[PDB]
């Protein structure tokens, strides 16, 4: 009955991403607590109410080809129905873990997929943990040749958790993983041009108020793309600007959307080509900066079949011309020009004087030095810099190519060759290639935007292991939030709240810093008072306000040390003479303070 | 005094303001985690004027039951001269005011405000004591619990005086800042409450001189030509004073109005001097 199944299932089209669908043409609502007598009569209603009979017809069918026969491919595909809540199916976290496990014992330790998930769902405990077993099936899935599974080892070697602390072991699996992801691109797309996936990377919890409360935690926001924004002739290059800007480089509820922003500026430019002279005084700019931008797309091809490289020479040499009176900026068009006369054309002097004149503008991120070093390397006779200050000053920047070749330079020469540094390089990189080992971030916020949260905490469960920080602090703030005041704390289960502690504590080592007052504060609901202080004395070395005040509030009470007003005075002066916005408070604290001694009386 | 719309309407008030800062207090507090973030809240712009309209009310009120307990009940004489001299110091003050900026907002309030209810009990005291001239009753000799009594109230306010003078000398002595402003801000704090200490001491004199004269006249020129020679004497020293204090900072306005009326008041001076001459 599978081939009738197969047949079936070619036509509910599995998941729906409205971050793509919404291009042709907000936020989501995140829970507070858990309960699973809730789930479970949730889920009986939704089997009950929703269901079309074609799709009981469907999953009956499933069961019973996955039940008699030992057919091997429709366990795994329920399984990930059940699992990923796709083709409209529930989310069920028991169910997928029953029929991952019926696969497993099939295929024998052959199939690495299954044998990730089952490790990850090993490791998280949801279902009591256990580290052996998960860590025995990491290995297992780093023998058969899986990716995530050497970087999740690798992560685990590299910071000491679960584990002792060890670098070369580090090093050697970076090292592997490094060669693997440099030997998966090609040649045009390194030399050439890289290619733009749109990073999800952000945290959750930053297009609400933010993590332990607004205009009051110290690592800023990182948020780094939602609609750039900034009366009839003027207003009207602005804004045909910013909607091609804004469906160039796609939003988090909105992805790009390439040939509306190609059509859009071919048409512009036709219509304003012939009067350009009458738009001296600001229009200028943002008509050369629409033109370079439609240059640049004709450049790499994005939104059309094929680059169409000398009509883009000349479109860039026009805006270049143009930009040459009422100066404006050369930054992307000096970028592209080297890029094309370098390679596609034969002539290098040329492309030299382009990145001389383009290194110190704004617009450049690594590229400029990238292809000087490169350059140099070749002919070094040239007298442009030095390779290894070039590359370094590459990887400084940001790009991403940089950081590996500097990485295998800084590894073939000593200047400093040790092995932390060499380490933070190759994991630096891994981690921020984000095209082949993060790619389930997409997966996670598109189910997040469609009301199925339980999904998307899975998700951020598995990218937690590997040690993306802003995934684990999202699997966090969907475990467990900070509570106003004068509210009773939530209601999960003791395991929810276990496990948020050892994400936020990651976290925190990581580079975050509230994550440590936020686990102190679940430690301070739990009753420890014990391991708390610690977190906070961790973080407060590190100049927290409210993790300060806080260690006041703990020292000034019976909890913990013992009422040691002195010491409490002293944290008080401390918030105070750090900040200032906290004046108010801390003379109303030290004043309370001041009242409890006179009340002396006694 | 209060008429009976303006009773109810100063209740009216209170109870406004009341419920007002409860529920700014209360919503600030339901849509907030921790105290630093509700303490932000509250220094917000119309949680900050309603919480400062509150603080005005309560001082008001504290001041008018502290008045209550020292002077128990005030005369009408005393109350119509006080409603007719209030509006001219409260704008002379505002101007003291407006010459620092938000950086000095709330701390010149708080020695205003100060300022403006000692200036009002030197009256009152003023006034008292003049009523007790009038009103002196010779059954008794002018016992000295009586004029304990009296200047009880007059060391009350000069210790006040003089512990706000003397801390705020040393306050800019400890502080040789950048600061500069707050030396010339505490440098106006010091010319108003010294100027009280003046007149206090004036009043002292005087009573002295009354006193002596009682003395005297029960055990045994004109008292007119000391009285002037009193009145000169600290009118000279306000002028000392006001000289060796502005001429350093160089006010462009408080050092103009107060030297010009410092010296129609030497006018004043010179001719009472003239008197003293016929007196002579």
């Amino acid at each position: 009955p599978w081939p009738e199944a197969r047949h079936l299932l070619n036509t509910i089209a599995k998941s729906r991403d409205p971050m793509k669908e919404a291009a042709m043409e907000v936020g989501f609502y995140v829970p507070m607590d858990y309960s699973p007598r809730n789930e479970e009569k949730n889920y009986q209603s939704i089997w009950q109410n929703e269901i079309t009979d074609s799709q009981r017809h469907i999953y009956e069918l499933l069961v019973q080809s996955s039940e008699q026969f030992n057919n091997s491919e429709a366990t795994y595909t329920l399984s990930q129905i059940h699992l990923w809540s796709q083709y409209n199916f529930p989310h069920n976290m028991t169910l997928a873990h029953k029929y991952l496990e019926k696969f497993n014992d099939l295929t024998h330790f052959t199939n690495h997929s299954a044998i990730f998930d089952l490790a990850v769902m090993y490791a998280t405990g949801g279902c009591p943990q256990d580290s052996a077993k998960a860590l025995l099936y990491y290995q297992r899935a780093a023998q058969l040749g899986n990716l995530k599974a050497k970087q999740v080892l690798a992560y685990k070697y590299y910071s000491g958790f679960n584990v002792p602390r060890n670098f070369h072991k580090s090093l050697v699996l970076y090292r592997d993983i490094a060669e693997q992801l440099r030997k998966s691109y090609s040649r045009d797309e390194w030399d050439i041009v890289f290619p733009y996936w749109e990073s999800y990377n952000v945290r959750i919890s930053d297009f609400e108020s933010g993590l332990l409360g607004k205009g009051l935690n110290s690592v800023p926001s990182s948020t780094v793309r939602k609609r750039t924004t900034r009366d009839a002739s003027e207003r009207r290059i602005i804004r045909i600007y910013y909607a091609a800007l804004n469906d160039y480089k796609g939003t988090y509820s909105q992805s790009r959307n390439c040939e509306r922003a190609k059509n859009l500026l071919e048409l512009t430019y036709k219509e304003f080509q012939p009067h350009v002279d009458n738009l001296d005084p600001l229009q200028v700019f943002y008509y050369v900066r629409c033109l370079q931008l439609l240059g640049h797309m004709y450049f790499t091809g994005e939104g059309s079949s094929k680059p169409n490289i000398h009509m883009a020479e000349e479109i860039l040499t026009t805006s270049l011309e143009i930009s040459r009176r009422a100066q404006g900026p050369i930054g992307r068009a000096c970028i592209d020009l080297g890029l094309i006369n370098q390679y596609i054309t034969n002539n290098i002097s040329q492309a030299i004087s382009y990145y001389m004149k383009a290194m110190k503008t704004q617009a450049n991120n690594g590229i400029v030095e990238f292809q000087l070093s490169k350059l140099a390397t070749s002919f070094p006779e040239e007298k442009i810099g030095d390779p290894f200050n070039l590359m370094e000053t590459a990887y400084l920047n940001g790009f991403i190519p940089a950081i590996y070749e500097f990485a295998v330079m800084i590894e073939s020469g000593n200047s400093k060759s040790s092995v932390e540094n060499t380490a933070y390089l190759f994991k630096t990189f891994v981690d921020k290639n984000e095209a082949i080992m993060a790619p389930k971030l997409r997966t996670a916020f598109a189910a997040l935007i469609n009301d199925r949260s339980e999904v998307a905490l899975w998700a951020y469960s598995q990218l937690a292991e590997q040690g993306y920080e802003t995934a684990q602090v999202s699997a966090a703030y969907l475990m467990y939030q900070l509570p106003y005041e004068f509210e009773d704390p939530p209601r999960t289960t003791d395991q929810r709240k276990t496990l948020a502690i050892s994400y936020y504590t990651r976290a925190f080592k990581q580079g975050n810093i509230d994550a440590g007052v936020v686990a102190g504060d679940i430690y301070f609901q739990m009753q420890n008072y014990s391991k708390a202080m610690a977190l906070y004395q961790g973080a407060a070395l590190k100049y927290s306000i409210q993790a300060i005040w806080n260690l006041g509030y703990m020292h000034e009470h019976g909890l913990g040390v013992n009422r040691d007003f002195h010491l409490a005075k002293r944290y008080y002066d401390q918030v105070s003479e750090h900040d200032h916005r906290f004046y108010l408070a801390s003379k109303l604290s030290v004043l309370k303070l001041h009242l409890k001694s006179w009340l002396w009386i006694t | 005094m209060v008429p009976e719309n303006r009773r109810k309407q100063l209740a009216i008030f209170v109870v406004v303001t009341y419920l007002l800062t409860f529920y700014c207090v209360y919503s600030a507090t339901k849509t907030s985690v921790s105290f630093l973030q509700v303490t932000l809240k509250l220094n917000e712009g119309f949680n900050l004027m309603v919480l400062s309209i509150f603080i005005l009310l309560n001082s008001t009120l504290l001041w008018q039951l502290l008045t209550k307990l020292l002077f128990g009940e005030l005369r009408l004489i005393e109350h119509e001269h006080i409603f007719e001299r209030l509006p001219f110091t409260i704008i002379n003050t505002l101007f003291m005011s407006s010459l620092f900026h938000e950086r000095y907002f709330f701390t010149v309030a708080f020695f205003g405000l100060l300022l403006l209810y000692l200036k009002v009990f030197h009256w009152i005291l003023k006034d008292r004591l003049e009523a007790l001239l009038q009103s002196i009753n010779d059954s008794t000799t002018m016992k000295t619990l009586i004029f304990s009594r009296f200047s009880f109230n007059l060391v009350l306010l000069a210790v006040v005086d003089y512990q706000i003078i003397t801390r705020c000398i040393s306050s800019i002595y400890t502080n040789q800042k950048s600061d500069i402003e707050s030396t010339s801000l505490y440098l106006i704090q010091v010319m108003e409450f010294t100027m009280l200490l003046i007149d206090l001491l004036n009043l002292f004199l005087q009573t002295c001189l009354n006193f002596w004269e009682f003395y005297r006249s029960q055990q045994s020129e004109g008292k007119f030509m000391y009285e002037k020679a009193i009145d000169v004497f600290t009118r000279f020293l306000k002028t000392a004073l006001h000289l060796s204090m502005l001429i350093p900072f160089r006010m462009p306005m408080m050092l103009l109005k107060d030297v010009v009326w410092d010296i129609l008041a030497l006018y004043q001076s010179g001719t009472s001097l003239w008197k003293i001459w016929r007196n002579n």
